[PDB]
Parts: structure tokens; sequence; C-alpha cells
């Protein structure tokens, strides 16, 4: 219905906005584009679902997202990507991951204060009707 | 882990 198109609308407006308020925290620049395959080419051969900021915006405008625990499931691959490709002692591993665990923490605590729960509930009983 | 070089 028009209806429950103005919801995902509504959804991807929601979306866009905190995936862009992700993108332009400075402890996150690194997810914000997709690993560069010419410069790291074992990164395609280790991680077999890469993920980043950037290809969720594309995400959201291609209507792939029709709840927000889908959204949270691709923000949770950048952070489980990073943990998997870079899980050494090193500073360099450790930082990574550190703000892998940030961008996904931030996510959810954005969600939790600003996702009206029912808003996601219809969004996921239209999401289940198709 | 391997880097980003």
């Amino acid at each position: 219905s028009m209806q429950e198109e103005d919801t995902f609308r509504e959804l991807r407006i929601f979306l866009r906005n905190v995936t862009h308020r992700l993108a332009i925290d400075k402890r996150f620049r690194v997810f914000t584009k997709p690993v560069d395959p010419d410069e790291v080419p074992d990164y395609v051969t280790v991680i077999k679902q890469p993920m980043d900021l950037s290809s969720v915006i594309s995400k959201i405008d291609l209507h792939k997202y029709l709840t927000v625990k889908d959204y949270l499931r691709d923000i949770d691959l950048i952070c489980s990507n990073a943990l998997e490709y870079n899980p050494d002692r090193d500073p360099g591993d450790r930082l990574i991951r550190h703000r892998a665990c940030a961008l996904r923490d931030t996510a959810y605590a954005i969600i939790k204060e600003e996702l009206d729960e029912d808003f996601e509930q219809l969004c996921e009983e239209i999401q289940e009707s198709r | 882990g391997l880097g980003k070089g």
C-alpha cells in the first residue's frame, strides 16, 4: 500500500541519518569505504562478505533494508569482519577492533534512543506479509 | 593479521 511505502521511506530516511552520523565520526573513517581490493588483495579471499558504510548507504537506497534488524545485521558484519581480518594482539589490530566495536555499540545506542519500537514492529510486520 | 599495507 502507499502507506506501507511511506513507512519504508521513513525507515530509509532514519537509516541514512544514523549511517551519516557514523560516517562523519573520525574514529570510523576506516569503515567508510570498501577495503581497496587493489591495495589489499588478500582481503576478498579471507572476508567472504565485505561491508562498509558506503555500501550500507547504497543498500538503503536500493531498498534492501525493510527493518532496522536487517540494517543492524550489516553493521554487525562491518564489526565482525574487522575482528576476523585483524585478530592479533599488535596495536594496529587492537585499534581497528576497538573502533569496530565502537561503531557497532554507537549504532545500537543511537537506535536504542531514537528508534520507536512500534515503528520497528510495523516494519517487521509489513516485511513478514510479503 | 595480514594488514592493509
